């Protein structure tokens, strides 16, 4: 990029050095199963969709 | 960009090269009244930990080679630099000054065997242009079919602005850029590749100067910053077949010369006629006429 | 070697100035400069009566 | 082999194809040789090229 | 094996074909927006993801 | 027909078959004449073909 | 193509006398090699050393 | 076969063949100055370098 910029700027290139927050919820009213839809599971799936 | 400006003014006729650097336009300030000034007269009856430097941003001064090879630059070249600076700029930058580039001189003083069967007036002025060129490489203009050949393709040969004399290629342009340093590995290795020389049994740079008595080596030689180096024409090659000295005449040379420099001039000029590819063209015909299925 | 037993080299001599060793080394893929260079008789050879 | 015609009033292209090749059906390969986009109306004074067909 | 291979590259399709063309006839190779540097780096850098 | 490039090689390619070899004469020959020296080299080189018989023997 | 077999018959002739056999092709008038070879009883003896 | 062979020689090559005939009608087998001699021992034995 810097060949590509302009005579007087230089860009900087960094990783983004992540942060963040997370869910808590109330009980789903309904699982499959305890077991099949566990709240295990569940958790599993909200951390693939994040 | 600053390759694109040197394109831009490259094709200025009588420029042979460009080189683009910034200005620092320092301002000085008054931290306990703010206050700023160019002078550092600002700074009158301040403590230490009151004062401040800013140095400006956006700034140009455009250094230039030509090939009158005079001592300033003609007042036609430097409207043409700035009226077309101002036409195509940037924002928030602007243009100082125009000015030729400044030299430094270099000593070349050598003693040359050459086969028993060799033309001396032609090998010096090989050896002559060779070590020219390699102080200070300039571009050259290629048709649209030799951008073709080299590999180029429609995206990267119409990159940046369009120029009306011909295409440049990138590579060059990077490539001439300032020398730094003179170094003599590479001097030898640039007459010894000239066929017809057989040994070199002296050789030696050194800064041109005065009272050039005994001085070291200088197997390396520094070029400040922003200065061009220029062979100082008090130099010499003796050439020789066995032990015995060979003295050339001072006019064939010049024809030499001449010849080589010829061509350049010649195949430069060629490049004005291939700027464009062609766009294949039909007929035109009423495409909906129509007969009645009756 | 070459010059004292049979190999391939592409100097004419090893019986030759600076000049001729420079353009052998400058010849290399692997190189670009050398500040200096000397080659004396080896007066600090031991082996051989100092 | 080769052939060529004069286009004479009262001629169609799938009857003078079917009297060169046999069949009516080679009607556009001849119309595409000859560079023809009305061909279901020919002009009186047109000289139409019939090729071979290919062999292998 | 122990690791996924890497460095290759499948030949273009027609939509990043299509992609690549439309966006050089808009940004003519510079850095100069947002658009132009978000853009120029993600049609050059094939593992970058955002 | 540039002749005198084509004469000197052939008569190099003679002299050549005796193992003999003429090339200082380019430029020894400077020394004493200047463009005339094509034709005097020519013609010596003709006549040391002529004479060779005795001149490789009897020495 | 009248002119073209015309010539390339022309061209078979010439052929034809490029391979003629060296004896003949320097041969002298009188016969001899005088002013082309120098014979064995000329050039390899050598003077008594 | 712990060593390599030794003694042989191949058919003579058109170049080393007018290179022998050449020399012999110049020095006519006789001994006599530098060349004569340095040449007449480099055809005479074949393992000489120099």
């Amino acid at each position: 990029v810097n060949e590509l910029n302009s005579f007087h700027v230089q860009a900087k290139v960094i990783n983004p050095n992540y942060e963040e927050v997370k869910v808590d919820v109330k009980v789903k009213f309904r699982e499959g199963l305890d077991v099949s839809f566990y709240l295990t599971k569940v958790k599993e799936d909200i951390k693939k969709f994040l | 960009s600053e390759l694109d400006l040197r394109k831009l003014f490259i094709d200025i006729e009588g420029i042979k090269n460009c080189w683009i650097k910034r200005e620092r336009v320092t301002v000085f300030a008054d931290l306990k009244n703010q206050k700023l000034s160019y002078e550092k007269t600002i700074w009158e009856d301040l403590k230490e930990n009151q004062k401040a430097q800013f140095d400006l941003k956006g700034l140009y001064r455009i250094l230039v080679e030509t090939e009158d090879a005079d001592k300033v630059l003609s007042e036609s070249l430097e409207k043409a630099v700035f009226t077309k600076f101002h036409a195509n700029r940037n924002l928030c930058e602007d243009l100082i000054k125009v000015e030729k580039v400044a030299t430094e001189p270099i000593s070349v003083c050598a003693n040359v065997e050459v086969a028993p069967e060799a033309d001396e007036e032609l090998i010096h002025a090989q050896i002559l242009i060779a070590i020219e060129d390699y102080l200070a490489p300039s571009p050259r203009h290629y048709s649209l079919k030799q951008m073709v050949d080299k590999g180029y393709t429609m995206d990267e040969i119409f990159e940046g602005p369009f120029l009306e004399n011909g295409f440049i290629d990138t590579v060059e342009l990077k490539a001439s850029e300032l020398r730094k340093e003179v170094r003599l590995s590479d001097i030898i290795n640039i007459i010894m590749s000239i066929d017809g020389v057989k040994i070199v049994k002296e050789i030696t740079l050194g800064n041109c100067d005065e009272n050039d008595g005994i001085e070291n080596n200088q197997w390396v030689i520094c070029i400040p910053e922003n200065k061009k180096p220029k062979l100082c024409k008090k130099t010499t090659i003796n050439y020789f077949k066995g032990i015995l000295p060979i003295n050339l005449n001072p006019v064939r040379v010049d024809n030499h010369k001449s010849k080589i420099l010829a061509s350049r001039l010649e195949n430069d000029l060629k490049a004005k006629d291939d700027l464009e590819p062609a766009i294949p063209q039909g007929t035109f015909a009423d495409w909906g006429e129509y007969s009645s299925i009756q | 070697s070459p010059w004292a037993y049979d190999q391939e080299s592409s100097v004419e001599f090893g019986v030759t100035l600076h000049r001729s060793q420079m353009i052998h080394y400058l010849e290399q893929l692997t190189y670009v400069d050398y500040i200096t260079d000397l080659r004396l008789l080896k007066r600090q050879a031991g082996s051989s009566p100092c | 082999m080769s052939h060529y015609r004069t286009v004479k009033e009262g001629d169609t292209l799938p009857l003078m194809t079917y009297r060169i090749y046999g069949d009516s059906k080679y009607y556009l390969e001849v119309a595409k040789a000859n560079g023809l986009t009305n061909f279901r109306r020919l002009k009186t004074g047109t000289e139409l090229i019939f090729p071979p067909l290919q062999k292998q | 094996q122990p690791y996924p291979s890497t460095k290759g590259k499948a030949q273009e399709s027609d939509e990043d074909y299509y992609r690549r063309v439309s966006e050089r006839l808009r940004h003519k190779k510079r850095a100069i927006t947002l658009w132009d540097y978000e853009h120029l780096i993600l049609q050059k850098f094939p593992k970058v993801y955002k | 027909d540039d002749t005198i490039e084509r004469r000197n090689q052939l008569m190099d390619h003679l002299i050549a078959r005796f193992a003999e070899n003429f090339s200082s004469y380019a430029f020894l020959m400077k020394f004493l004449y200047g463009e005339s020296t094509d034709e005097i080299v020519l013609q010596d080189k003709q006549s040391f073909l002529r004479e060779y018989k005795e001149i490789s023997r009897e020495r | 193509i009248t002119m073209l077999e015309v010539l390339c018959y022309a061209i078979s002739d010439l052929g034809n006398r490029i391979n003629i056999p060296i004896e003949d092709l320097i041969a002298n008038e009188e016969g001899g090699v005088k002013g082309q070879f120098y014979k064995v009883q000329e050039i390899l003896p050598s003077a008594p050393t």
